[PDB]
RNA sequence: CAAUCUAAAAGGGCGUCCCCCGCCCAAGACAG
RNA sequence: ACGUCGUCUCUUCCCAUCCUGGCGGUGCAGCAGCCGCCAAGGGUGGGGCUGCCCGCCCAUUAAAGGGGAACGUGAGAUGGGUUCAGACCGUCGCGAGACAGGUCGGUCUCUACCUGUCGGGGGCGCUGGCCGCCUGAGGGGAAGGUGCCCUCAGUACGAGAGG
């Protein structure tokens, strides 16, 4: 599965580029410090890999 | 709760399982159907028997399609309807609710209406047509008061039924209501209001049965191993925990049968005009012959041999129409 | 182990006189400072932290050592051994007992419920006053926020409510 | 904190005529006229105080918490894209990608149909809204135009969300080992104004 | 992949049940088999009911009487004869002289390489391996 | 609007109202 | 003097959800699996063993969840165990006897007064009496639930196997 660079980049900004509260599951920002629903510190953001 | 999982016993959607309060169904919901032109939204009948008939499958996604397969039919006696007034309703505006703000009458009831009606000798149509045209502005629905005419069925008995029907099958109530009007003393006879092929459905008391037990009225089991159990096995074992007392869930014995029910999507196979070809030489068993129109319905219908039957429209038709083409009936087991 | 809510609030009398209490636990904590003791290093640290108990109660014995594994651990991995003075300030000298029925532990052990009902030792704890110091750190300024951070971890293995104060010495 | 008072203003462009209607004790109906068409907004329930000012709009706040002090930037923001819809449009891009099953995309009357997604029988039908043109541009590009920002973002944000599958059919992100996985669909890719 | 039987299953009587003793009828060396279970849509019950089969449906079966090899082991197999009447969907009112299975993989493929005696048309329909065995079908 | 009497903890939250301290900005601070 | 285990029968409630509906994460390629959240409308079955309950096991299955109701329900049943009087064994006791160790046998009472529930009747009222046709406040409902096959397609995915 290959796309060229400018598709790519299009696919990780709006699949590859937010966060998880690890508290309760919500998708958060990207540069979020807090979650939008509960309100934790406890983000991780997700990675693309390869 | 249970020790293992099973489904209650019976429905409780038929709770009260009394008796019906009229032996003549009444009809709570008609349908709202777009035909072109204005008609009946319903007919009533005697039903008269069951047969079985070989009838060409016209499903045409159907596995059995293009065969000759055999289906139980009902046979309904069908005399025409006669119409004796028309009445006009609005919306109350305190509540909503649906009101009669008047009716015209034919000026001379037929001499059996007598027997069930107190009526004048004449009445006069002219001035009830009058008044009930100063509610057209704020007429909502139109209605039908027919008369059944059992001279002309099987059952020979004398005194009418009476029950309102709506016209429906244009969405103008003006043209509903005119139509209504050019009906007033006239007949409708069962194909002025259905055509062979459709969908109805049917609304009838059920046969009676009398006081019956728990294990006939909601399917309880009788007690497994029965002869161990000492003050008999026809019977549930508890009739309820310490608390809540006896609920109204708990199966009880009482009256079973004689209850209104609807049925859905019934297929009309075909409306005869003389019952002679249809009537078995024997006669219908407990029921007596067929001399006027008739309607062979496929399947099963509520009701003991001579009750009489309401059929409307479909309310809860499926997204498939049938062909637009009449079914075809090879041959009915009440022929050679 | 019963739960440390078992043991947490000041229910009776110290418990203490060990010649007096037959079979009273071993004290299981190997040390109580940690880092650089030696008084002339400690003369680099200019700032102290304590981690001070907001109510009274009872610290068992395991939460004690819990919160200093904890704590040690955090500041040996980030701070260094050369750069920190922490001390455990409170000794668990109360002696905690248990009614249950048991096997070499006595006759009266045997009788079953409230008969006999005087306990067995089953632990040890700390006594502790509001505002009493627990764990004490003598540290260099620019270590502030890892001195936060070890001491929010052993305030999470105690039993009681604590808040951290950070004054120069 | 709290707001004694506190004022913004919102320069109105030449060639738009604005037009303020108390709909309400607190309720105000904000027309706005231009080249390109006529936009109304409701604004319900409404702390802000709207008023016209020689060629401005002016909203102001009194005896006022954050809450009510946030709206007048709010109203502000929202005021100046409805002054840009009449007189230069909203453009939404979106960009159609796929690995292997191309989708084909059409407008018929006021119809938004994508077919082949992913090799799916099903079509996605979309009902295009009283106000929005769109357009596919070759077989790649998805353009939808408009007065009415609010109402072109969100259909432009439809046709994102009809192809982003949910529950058992979601795909993964992610292929075996960490590559690229199936990331097929439609995405909105920027804004721009029509003149 | 492989040829497909009819989508349908139309409602049969059933005939057989659980302990069951049925006769094969192949000659795949097995006898007489007890049943032991119902596989498929078909089979889900309520409580007390004992899951039943008719002609054309899929049954766990362990064989009773037979080669000594195969007494004990437990195979699926076909029914397809019936005694208990069954009508089928063109309203004709069928039965058989006795009751038979035919000993088959779980796919469907029979074990013997003939059938005796007459088939069900339930069970060829829906099985396109036993109609290539069954001589006479009914 | 105390108790018998039907309740709640460790912990998380600038959600919101408020108080104090440290530093930057002397319009060359923070954000692009 | 509130009938002592289990089971049968029958009804309802809880949710800390096993399946079915919705959504998310994954060390989620696909096929599967694992984890979290909403959700209690429906389903959660048939057998072997044991007095059981529990549990182990067999063939299925979408799955074959767990709890409460005087350990729901013996003036409804059953009576296998436990837990009377007879008896045998082992052990203990000088003995008569004992054992919550095993074992064989061993009466399950009542015409329903009140209330409840289910159905069936008589009357009075409804602003003078009556007939017929209607309306619809509210009340009940699970009236429906859930699988399989073909096509899609040996396609997407994958090195292939698979799918
Ligand atoms: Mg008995
Ligand atoms: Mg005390
Ligand atoms: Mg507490
Ligand atoms: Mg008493
Ligand atoms: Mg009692
Ligand atoms: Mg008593
Ligand atoms: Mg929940
Ligand atoms: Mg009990
Ligand atoms: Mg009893
Ligand atoms: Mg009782
Ligand atoms: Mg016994
Ligand atoms: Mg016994
Ligand atoms: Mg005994
Ligand atoms: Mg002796
Ligand atoms: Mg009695
Ligand atoms: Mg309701
Ligand atoms: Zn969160």
């Amino acid at each position: 599965i290959t796309l060229d660079p400018e598709k790519l980049a299009i696919v990780l900004q709006h699949r590859f580029n937010y966060k998880i509260c690890r508290n309760c599951g919500a998708r958060n920002p990207p540069d979020a410090e807090k979650c939008r629903r509960c309100r934790s510190r406890n983000l991780r953001p997700k990675k693309f890999k390869k | 709760g249970l020790k293992i999982n099973r489904p209650r016993r019976g429905s409780m959607g038929v709770y009260p399982r009394k008796r019906a309060a009229d032996i003549v169904p009444r009809v709570r919901t008609w349908p709202e159907v777009n035909l072109g032109k204005p008609t009946l939204l319903g007919f009533a009948a005697y039903k008269a028997g069951m047969l079985h008939a070989v009838v060409v499958d016209d499903r045409p996604t159907s596995p059995l399609y293009g065969k000759e397969v055999v289906k139980a039919v009902t046979v309904l006696d069908a005399p025409p309807l006669y119409v004796a007034a028309v009445r006009l309703y609005t919306l109350d505006p305190t509540n909503g609710y649906k009101v009669a703000v008047g009716e015209a009458w034919v000026s001379e009831p037929p001499a059996d209406l007598r027997r069930v009606l107190t009526l004048p000798e004449k009445f006069d149509t002219e001035k009830q047509l009058k008044a009930l045209e100063e509610y057209r502005d704020v007429a909502v629905d139109v209605r039908v008061l027919v008369a059944t005419q059992p001279r002309l069925s099987g059952i020979g008995k004398k005194t009418p039924e009476v029950l309102e029907i709506p016209v429906g099958g244009v969405p103008s109530i003006d043209e509903r209501i005119n139509f209504a009007i050019s009906l007033l003393g006239k007949t409708v006879s069962p194909k002025d209001v259905f055509t062979p092929g459709q969908l109805v459905d049917v609304i009838a008391v059920t046969k009676g049965k009398g006081y019956q037990g728990v294990v006939k009225r909601f399917g309880v089991t009788i007690l497994p191993r029965w002869h161990k159990h000492r003050k008999g096995h026809r019977r549930t074992g508890t009739i309820g925990p310490q608390a809540p007392a006896l609920m109204f869930t708990q199966p009880r014995p009482g009256q079973m049968g004689f209850h209104q029910r609807t049925e859905y999507n019934k297929r009309i196979l075909k409306i005869g005009d003389n019952g002679a070809e249809i009537t078995p030489k024997s006669g219908f068993p407990h029921y007596g012959v067929i001399k006027g129109p008739y309607i062979l319905l496929q399947g099963s219908v509520p009701g003991a041999r001579k009750r009489l039957v309401v059929l409307r429209y479909p309310v809860r038709p499926p997204k498939k129409a049938p062909p637009a083409a009449e079914p075809q009936v090879v041959w009915v087991s009440s022929q050679s | 182990a019963r739960p440390a809510r078992c043991y947490r609030r000041i229910k009776g009398p110290p418990y203490t006189r060990e010649e007096y209490i037959h079979g009273a636990p071993m004290i299981q904590i190997p040390k109580f400072d940690m880092g650089t003791t030696s008084a002339a290093a400690r003369a680099a640290f200019t700032m102290v932290a304590k981690l001070v108990a907001e109510e009274r109660g009872q610290i068992r014995m395991q939460a004690l050592e819990a919160a200093r594994q904890i704590s040690s651990k955090y500041l040996t991995k980030y701070v260094g051994d050369a750069n920190y003075y922490l001390r455990l300030n409170v000794v668990p000298h109360h002696v905690l007992r248990e009614n249950r029925m048991l096997a070499m532990a006595g006759a009266d052990r045997l009788q079953e419920g409230m008969r006999l009902a005087f306990g067995s030792p089953a632990g040890r704890a700390a006594r502790v006053e509001p505002g009493q110091v627990i764990f004490y750190v003598e540290f260099k300024p620019e270590h502030l926020a890892h001195v936060k951070e070890a001491l929010r971890r052993a305030a999470s293995k105690l039993p009681i409510p604590t808040r951290i104060v950070v004054e120069p010495k | 904190m709290h707001v004694v008072y506190a004022v913004e203003e919102v320069p109105i462009p030449d060639g738009v005529k604005v037009a303020i209607e108390k709909t309400g004790p607190f309720d105000y109906v904000v027309k706005v006229k231009g080249p390109l068409g006529e936009l109304v907004k409701e604004f319900k329930n409404t702390p802000v105080i709207m008023s016209l000012s020689d060629g401005k709009v002016v909203l102001e706040v009194l005896n006022a918490k954050k809450r009510e002090y946030a709206l007048l930037g709010t109203y502000k923001g929202i005021l100046k894209n409805m002054f840009l819809g009449v007189t230069k449009g909203w453009r939404y891009k979106l960009k159609v990608i796929y690995t292997h099953f191309p989708m084909l995309v059409k407008v018929q009357g006021n119809q938004l149909t994508i077919e082949n997604f992913l090799g799916r029988k099903s079509k996605i039908v979309l009902e295009i809204p009283k106000g929005v043109k769109v357009e596919v541009k070759g077989k790649e590009d998805i353009v939808v135009e408009g007065i009415d920002r609010e109402l072109v973002s969100q259909f432009a944000a439809a046709i994102q969300a009809a192809t982003e599958l949910r529950g058992e059919e979601k795909p993964s992100p992610h292929g075996r080992e960490g590559g690229l996985g199936v990331v097929d669909g439609i995405y909105v890719v920027g804004y721009e104004h029509v003149k | 992949k492989r040829t497909v039987g009819v989508p349908y299953r139309f409602h049969v009587t059933p005939g057989i049940f659980m302990n069951s003793l049925v006769p094969v009828a192949d000659n795949s060396g097995a006898k007489l088999v007890r049943v032991i279970g119902v596989v498929g849509h078909y089979s889900k019950s309520v409580h007390r009911r004992i899951p039943g089969a008719g002609v054309g449906d899929m049954v766990v079966v362990v064989v009773r009487e037979g080669k000594p090899e195969l007494r004990k082991q437990i195979f699926r197999a076909i029914v397809v004869r019936q005694r208990r009447p069954y009508r089928r969907p063109d309203g004709t009112w069928v039965a058989f002289e006795d009751n038979a299975v035919v000993i088959v993989t779980p796919e469907g493929d029979p074990k013997g390489s003939e059938i005796h005696g007459p088939v069900a048309m339930e069970a060829t329909l829906r099985w396109p391996t036993i109609a290539n065995l069954a001589s006479i079908v009914v």
